């Protein structure tokens, strides 16, 4: 878990303690369309209001 | 607002391994590096551009973009473009882009320096404007443009000091309408004098 904290903050390059899909993106060549899936599921279910970022609590379930 | 990450680009990580903005073309002299893209640099008689790969459809947004312009002249050339096109921009004399488009271009002119609100319908070849210099400043210059109820507004942080959330009013049209969908884009452009011209972060919102 501890582990799983710390790819969250090593993930945070912009310091807001939430994770974007671009940040996301650093987070996994891959192509676009395939980044593109996974990162859109991530967002589908992590983030509850919607707004394009995911906080730690929402990152871990 | 949302935060729209296929349509956004920013450090530290920008470029990909290959050199390519993840979701974004980049075309003519433009160079990703990966904590910012020069859209254009310091050399004679450059272009260079950004585009997004495709098309957003947003009734409402907001974009902010955090650039520099920077150069060894009192005076300095051409300037940078930021767009929402209905088509990607090829190539042309228009801060790096083609002459026509349908949609709207917010043109920092360095050769003034003027930012001004250009619209097009896609048949032709200033809606509002302001005098900012924004060369050569100590921090980096932001444009927040917002297109929200047929409005657009441009607000400005003119680099001055190292407060990001400091945006001045620059200019606003009113009952503006644009394309339903479209790509944003940057270009730039330099001819015998030249600066270079730097973004270091397009960041998209989707407003609700
Ligand atoms: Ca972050
Ligand atoms: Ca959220
Ligand atoms: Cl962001």
């Amino acid at each position: 878990q501890e582990l799983q904290l710390h790819y969250f903050k090593m993930h945070d390059y912009d310091g807001n303690n939430l994770l974007d899909g671009l940040e996301l993106s650093t987070a996994i060549l891959m192509s676009e369309d395939e980044l593109i899936n996974i990162i859109d599921g991530v967002l589908r279910d992590d983030d509850k209001n919607n707004d394009g970022y995911i906080d730690y609590a929402e990152f871990a379930k | 607002r949302r935060f729209e990450y296929k349509y956004s680009f920013k450090g530290p990580h920008l470029v990909q391994s290959d050199g390519t903005v993840p979701f974004w073309a980049h075309a003519g002299n433009a160079i990703p590096s990966s904590d910012q893209i020069r859209v254009a640099p310091s050399l004679k008689s450059q272009r260079g551009s950004v585009w997004t790969k495709t098309k957003a459809a947003f009734e409402n947004w907001e974009v902010e973009v955090t650039f520099r312009v920077t150069g060894r002249g009192r005076i300095g050339a051409d300037g940078l473009a930021i767009w929402y096109a209905e088509n990607q921009g090829l190539e042309g004399p228009v801060f790096g882009s083609a002459d026509l488009w349908n949609g709207v271009g917010i043109f920092f002119d360095s050769f003034n320096p003027a930012i001004v609100i250009i619209g097009n319908n896609g048949q032709i070849h200033a809606l509002a404007s302001c005098q900012r210099d924004f060369r050569n400043k100590p921090y980096p210059v932001r444009a927040k443009i917002t297109y929200y109820q047929n409005t657009l507004t441009v607000m400005i942080n003119n680099g001055f000091t190292p407060d990001k959330n400091d945006y001045e009013f620059c200019a606003k049209v009113e009952n503006m309408i644009i394309p339903a969908q479209g790509h944003f884009g940057i270009s730039a452009a330099t001819g015998g004098l030249a600066d270079d011209h730097d973004v270091l972060s397009f960041l998209t919102f989707q407003l609700t």
